[PDB]
């Protein structure tokens, strides 16, 4: 009700461009409503495009101004160049003012993603990783990495069995290239090992991991991969694979709180506790640097198991393993 | 008492501290709290303005500041989206 | 939004209280750590003279790190432009101890910030391991080095003065080296607050006799430290009221700085001590001693 008001205030624009019909949902990195998109409009312009075909409803994507002007023109630009098909969202135009933006995505009707997470049968899942992993390869063949996958990020309509990709500002590309031309007491480092002290005993000594480390850590809490988790400085392709088998643990378990981490400690914790932390320190130790956990108490072996097995062994958190999007839609999941 | 820190096989690279005792509250042995998920865990009793790079509160606090007024004149960044555009 | 590491100072004056909503307020003090260093950011970040529309401190930054300065000189007049800051001058004029190294830690952060953000080159491990300073030049006015009362004492001031005499430069211990005189095993204490604690016992295992440790003087680790002797004149004087000669204590860079007759303008801190009635024993005088601690001179 205020919201047709204010943005008409903003921008007279689109008061006699659009008459805003209703908001549709609010983000936390930006805003979402839904406009009867039928003024001239070139059905052109409007063609091609995962809905119908046609000119009809387009939601409005208010961008917070907060927001960086070459984050949301990397956003606005891969919208444009390199999603116009393959089951993408596709973006025609955009309105811009001195500070505030707009863009202009052709709605999609759909639903809340906790109605239908625990009555849905089997088929009705192997079609949506079939339409998300197709997506995947395809936006692999892009060669970006979305790097923030979650439910919301993927909006899907049960009706119509419609599926496309939102909430992607997170996606950045692999480095696309290398380059090899050629090739008794001391202090408080006494504490357990040397290294476990050496941080302590000296001032602040280096600053290494958070200086000339500084990898890259943005994303969701929980869908994050053991190299992210260790803030390796060196991932290929494999994080969004393993979201997606994150993905599929959840859907495979009843339960709505899959995860309650807000930390990174927390969270090598919870996967310390739900597999083995003898496994994680070698994987840990095979990545390239060191790991060390000595904590006492609940170090027992973490219960494994107690279509299943099939679905539970694809989790392999090193590169010398895993296949291709392709690779796991080979398993049966296409009954006529 | 018992500890986790993650580091480097070299020690040049600094390390990652997990210091964590189940039993924070008196780091010698206690029940009460846990770091750990739990199976049944519902509850059931049984901004920063990267454009201005300065702290606000309040969105509405910050657009009257001079410094974002200065850069809502200033359009010369506008360029590279409308050239996408118009093609 | 940016990479943070501790600095020892920072760690030292870690020990918080209660009794402010956000916690962390220095017992003594109002200071709140956390407030202090998001205000000096916010004023170091966004700040233009009113060439008066330009990032005053921006550039400057820029400057330092691109020729490899260390020093950035403050004009405590200009916290008094920006709003957040009306408050912070006062606590940097009353509590300059704790504020110093909180401004210094913060513009380290700033410069590692500055330098990654905009990914100008990946050699930033020099930036990270070398120190900066930052020194205040323009304390309001005061009234002369007469009329301070005990109740001004560890406050930061200014003089103006003549230079008369200057004591050669005097070796100030930092680290000491022990000796154990069975093992030939060698340990370092870092003074703490004047204080050299010597080790009772060789803390090697096989040996633990007591009372083995020596001292070898050559092998410590000392400062530079000078004094030197001002002819101020003060711009009010009373009536009646004549000179004398002040005691000035500059330590480390600033060290055969200044040279006798020279006219200069210091800012520094009001200090006091005892001293000791006579060498041979350890008793003191209740009339405590004055002088000044230079950190910034024009
Ligand atoms: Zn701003
Ligand atoms: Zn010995």
């Amino acid at each position: 009700k205020e919201e047709m008001i204010q943005l008409y205030h903003d921008l007279p624009g689109i008061e006699n461009e659009y008459k805003l019909i209703d908001k549709i949902g609010e983000g936390t990195f930006s805003s979402v409503y839904k406009a009867k998109d039928i003024t001239g409009k070139i059905t052109k312009k409007f063609a091609s495009h995962f809905w119908n075909y046609g000119s009809n409803y387009v939601a409005l994507k208010k961008i917070y101004v907060t927001s960086s002007p070459q984050r949301i023109y990397n956003e606005l630009n891969l919208l444009y160049i390199m999603t116009g098909s393959s089951r993408v969202a596709p973006l025609c135009d955009a309105k811009r003012v001195r500070d505030q933006v707009i863009a202009v995505l052709p709605y999609y009707p759909h639903e809340e993603f906790r109605t239908f997470y625990r009555d849905l049968p089997i088929k009705g899942i192997k079609k949506y990783i079939w339409e998300l992993l197709r997506a995947l390869k395809f936006v692999h063949s892009k060669g970006i990495i979305h790097r923030d996958i979650k439910p919301t990020n993927f909006l899907f309509n049960l009706e119509l069995g419609r599926g496309v990709l939102v909430d992607f500002g997170l996606a950045e590309a692999q480095m696309d290239y290398k380059s090899m031309i050629s090739s008794i007491q001391n202090g408080k480092v006494v504490h357990l090992n040397n290294v476990n002290g050496v941080d302590l005993t000296k001032g602040y000594p280096k600053n290494e991991t958070r200086r000339i480390k500084r990898a890259n850590r943005a994303g969701t809490r929980g869908f994050r991969a053991p190299e992210v988790l260790m803030k390796c400085g060196a991932q290929s392709t494999k994080i969004d694979i393993w979201s997606v088998g994150v993905i599929l643990l959840s859907l495979l378990g009843r339960r709505f709180p899959m995860f309650q981490s807000l930390d990174d400690a927390d969270s090598l914790l919870e996967l310390c506790t739900i597999f083995g932390w003898k496994e994680l320190r070698k994987c840990a130790a095979l990545h390239g640097l060191g790991f060390e956990a000595s904590g006492l108490i609940w170090d027992k072996p973490n219960g494994y198991s107690n279509c299943f097995q099939v679905l539970e062994q694809c989790f392999e958190m090193d590169p010398q393993k895993r296949s291709s999007a392709e690779d796991l839609l080979k398993t049966p999941f296409f009954n006529e | 008492y018992p500890h986790v820190y993650l580091y480097d096989l070299w020690q040049t690279w600094a390390p990652i501290i997990t210091l964590e005792w189940k039993p924070q509250e008196l780091t010698n042995l206690d029940e009460l709290p846990y770091p750990i998920l739990k199976i049944g865990s519902f509850g059931r009793c049984p901004g920063y303005c990267e454009n201005c790079r300065v702290k606000y509160e309040s969105l509405e606090q910050h657009i009257v500041s001079e410094k974002h007024l200065s850069f809502a004149e200033n359009d010369l960044n506008f360029e590279a989206i409308d050239s996408l555009i118009e093609n | 939004r940016s990479g943070v590491n501790t600095l020892d100072t920072s760690s030292s004056s870690a020990p918080p209280s209660e009794a402010s909503e956000p916690l962390r307020i220095i017992w003594g003090t109002n200071v709140s750590i956390q407030e202090c260093t998001t205000n000096f950011r916010n004023f170091l970040m966004s700040f233009k003279y009113k060439t008066d529309e330009e990032l005053y401190y921006i550039k400057q930054l820029n400057e330092m790190r691109e020729l490899g300065t260390s020093n950035l000189n403050l004009d405590a007049r200009n916290l008094l432009a920006y709003k957040q800051t009306e408050d912070l001058y006062h606590q940097l004029l009353n509590y300059p101890q704790e504020v110093i190294s909180i401004m210094d830690q913060t513009i380290k952060d700033c410069m590692v910030s500055l330098i990654v953000d905009n990914n100008l080159d990946y050699d930033l491990d020099e930036i990270e391991t070398k120190f900066y300073k930052v020194r205040p030049y323009n304390v309001g006015s005061c009234k002369g080095m007469r009329e301070l009362n005990p109740n001004d004492i560890d406050k930061l001031i200014n003089l103006k003065g003549l230079v008369l005499r200057s004591t050669p430069v005097i070796p100030d211990m930092k680290v000491a080296f022990f000796k154990c005189n069975v093992c030939d095993h060698t340990m370092a204490v870092e003074i703490d607050r004047g204080v050299i604690q010597e080790p009772a016992r060789c803390e090697r295992i096989d040996c633990n006799e007591p009372n083995s440790m020596s001292l070898i003087h050559n092998r410590c680790s000392f400062a530079d430290k000078q004094v030197i002797k001002l002819q101020e004149t003060p711009d009010f004087v009373p009536d009646g009221q004549t000179p004398h000669s002040i005691s000035l204590c500059v330590y480390d860079e600033l060290v055969d700085s200044c040279r006798a007759g020279d006219r200069i303008e210091v800012t520094g801190t009001f200090r006091s001590i005892p001293i000791r009635a006579n060498s041979r024993q350890r008793v003191l005088k209740s009339l405590y001693k004055t002088y000044v601690d230079v950190v910034h001179v024009k």
